[PDB]
C-alpha cells in the first residue's frame, strides 16, 4: 500500500507577515489502476474544507504522486494548531492519518553572536566570518548575510544542533575575500526566529 | 514599530 | 532475506598509533531456520583470514545479529584499502558482497582558529569558546577540549559540512562559566586528522 | 623524538 508524508511551512513562510505559509500533504507509490485519492484535512480534530490539489504527476516509475496543499494562518501555526492529513484510496485498507505542527516546547530567543576571522587566518586569499546563533527554541531558524545593503551569498551554514540545554544552536561561516575585510567593509548577519522581537535582527561586523 | 528584509515586511509589534 | 552493514573503523582508531581499528561487517535479520553465516574477506582482492567473530546475539524481534570483524592497519586504511565483505546464508539467493575504504580524494590538511566569546556575551553566566575548522578532506575527524591537561567535556560539536571549495568545516562550541574564562584560565581545542603533522594539533586561546 | 600525544595517548609520529 501507498506511503504518506505531511511536510511543515517553510520557515521564512511563517515568519514573514508578507510570506503565506502552507502544510503539504504528499502520497506517494499511488498505483497506476487506482489513482483516486480522497483527502479531509483537520486542525485540532476540526475539518476544514478550503484545501487545493496540486496537479498529478507521473513519477516515470510506474506510481503517481498526488499532493495536497494547506494555507495555514501565521497566528494558528505559531499557537500550535495541529494540522492532520487524511489519504483514503481503493487500495488502502484503513484511511492514513498523519499530523505535523510547531515543534512543542516553550520558545527560547536566541542570542546572535559575530566572531570576526582569527589572526592566524589572515594569511589566505579569504577570512573567515563567523555567526553564533545559540540558546534558541524551536531550532526552525532563517539566518542570512548582507554587506551594506547588498546580500552575500558565499556563505553556508550549520544545521542546527542539540545544545545541552535543551536549545537549539548553530554556527554560519561567510567568506570573503580577505581583502573585503582588510579595508573596513562591514558584514551583517540577518537571523529570522518566532521568537524574536518581530522574528528579526541583524548583527554587524566589520573591522 | 517594526521589522524588514531585503524589503519585504518581516513583522510589527 | 538478511541485509549486510559494512562499518569503517574509527577515525581515531586509525590515527592513533596507540590505537588499533577495525572494519566492522554486521548481518541482521538473520533467519532462526538458518542462522549459519559464511564470511569471506578481500583486501583489495586479496583475501585474508583473520577476521574474528563476535558474539552471536540475539535481539528478540526474530532474528539473530551474525558480527565478523577485521582489524586493519593504520597504513592501508589511510593509504585507501578496499575492503570487501562476502556474507553467505542458506536462506539467501547468492552471496552479498559490501565493500569499503578511506574517502576518495587528495586530503587536505584542516586550518584550525579559536574564536574568542563576543564581547557582547559576557552579560551572562556561561561564555561560548569557539573553535573552527575549515577545509579539511577525507571529514573523518576527532576534535576534543581541555585545560590544564585536563579534559572539557562541557561542549557540543557540529557534523562536518560540506564547503565550497569541495572540503569540509566544523565548529565546536565549549561551554565555560563566565568567570573562569575572565579568571585567564587557558582553554585548548585539539584536533584529530590524517592530513596533520603528526595528524594531532592543539590551537588555545585565553586572553 | 618528534611526536605527537593526547591525555597521554601516543597519537603518532612522522620524524
Ligand atoms: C517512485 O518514485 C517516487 C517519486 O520520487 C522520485 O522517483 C524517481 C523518479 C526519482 O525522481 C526519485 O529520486 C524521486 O524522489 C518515489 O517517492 C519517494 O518515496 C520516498 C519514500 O519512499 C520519499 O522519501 C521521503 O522523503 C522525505 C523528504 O523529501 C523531501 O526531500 C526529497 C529529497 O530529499 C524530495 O525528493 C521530496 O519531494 C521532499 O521534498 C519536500 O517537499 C515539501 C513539500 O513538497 C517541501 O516543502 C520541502 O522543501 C521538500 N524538501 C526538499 C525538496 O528537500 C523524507 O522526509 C522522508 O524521510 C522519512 O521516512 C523514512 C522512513 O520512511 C526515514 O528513514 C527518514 O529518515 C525520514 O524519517 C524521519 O526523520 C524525521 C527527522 O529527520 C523525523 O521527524 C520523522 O518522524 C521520521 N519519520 C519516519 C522515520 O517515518 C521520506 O524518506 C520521497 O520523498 C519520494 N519522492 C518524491 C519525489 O516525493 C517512490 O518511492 C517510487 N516508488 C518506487 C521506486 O517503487
Ligand atoms: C531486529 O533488531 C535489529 C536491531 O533492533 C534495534 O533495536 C530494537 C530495540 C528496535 O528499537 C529497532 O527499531 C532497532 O533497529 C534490527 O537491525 C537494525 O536493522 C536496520 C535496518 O534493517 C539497521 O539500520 C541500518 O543502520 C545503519 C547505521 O546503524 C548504526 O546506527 C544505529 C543507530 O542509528 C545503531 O543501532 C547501529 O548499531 C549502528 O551503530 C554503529 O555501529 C558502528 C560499528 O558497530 C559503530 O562503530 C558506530 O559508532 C555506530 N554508530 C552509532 C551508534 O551511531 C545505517 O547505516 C543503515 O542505513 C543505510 O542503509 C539503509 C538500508 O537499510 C539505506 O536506506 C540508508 O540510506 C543507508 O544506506 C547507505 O548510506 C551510506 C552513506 O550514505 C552508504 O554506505 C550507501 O549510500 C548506503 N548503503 C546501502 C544502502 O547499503 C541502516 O539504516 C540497524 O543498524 C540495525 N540495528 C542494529 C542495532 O543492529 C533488525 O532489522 C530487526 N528486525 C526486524 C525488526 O524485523
Ligand atoms: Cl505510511
Amino acid at each position: 500500500g501507498p506511503s504518506v508524508f505531511l511536510f511543515p511551512p517553510k520557515p521564512k513562510d511563517t515568519l514573514m507577515i508578507s510570506r503565506t505559509p502552507e502544510v503539504t500533504c504528499v502520497v506517494v507509490d499511488v498505483s497506476h489502476e487506482d489513482p483516486e485519492v480522497k483527502f479531509n484535512w483537520y486542525v485540532d480534530g476540526v475539518e476544514v474544507h478550503n484545501a487545493k490539489t496540486k496537479p498529478r504527476e507521473e513519477q516515470y516509475n510506474s506510481t503517481y504522486r498526488v499532493v495536497s496543499v494547506l494555507t495555514v494562518l501565521h497566528q494558528d501555526w505559531l499557537n500550535g494548531k495541529e494540522y492532520k492529513c487524511k489519504v483514503s484510496n481503493k487500495a488502502l485498507p484503513a484511511p492514513i492519518e498523519k499530523t505535523i505542527s510547531k515543534a512543542k516546547g516553550q520558545p527560547r530567543e536566541p542570542q546572535v553572536y559575530t566572531l570576526p576571522p582569527s589572526r592566524d587566518e589572515l594569511t589566505k586569499n579569504q577570512v573567515s566570518l563567523t555567526c553564533l546563533v545559540k540558546g534558541f527554541y524551536p531550532s526552525d531558524i532563517a539566518v542570512e548575510w548582507e554587506s551594506n545593503g547588498q546580500p552575500e551569498n558565499n556563505y553556508k551554514t550549520t544545521p542546527p544542533v542539540l545544545d545541552s540545554d535543551g536549545s537549539f544552536f548553530l554556527y554560519s561561516k561567510l567568506t570573503v575575500d580577505k581583502s573585503r575585510w582588510q579595508q573596513g567593509n562591514v558584514f551583517s548577519c540577518s537571523v529570522m526566529h518566532e521568537a524574536l522581537h518581530n522574528h528579526y535582527t541583524q548583527k554587524s561586523l566589520s573591522l | 514599530d517594526c521589522a524588514y528584509h531585503r524589503g519585504e515586511l518581516v513583522w510589527c509589534t
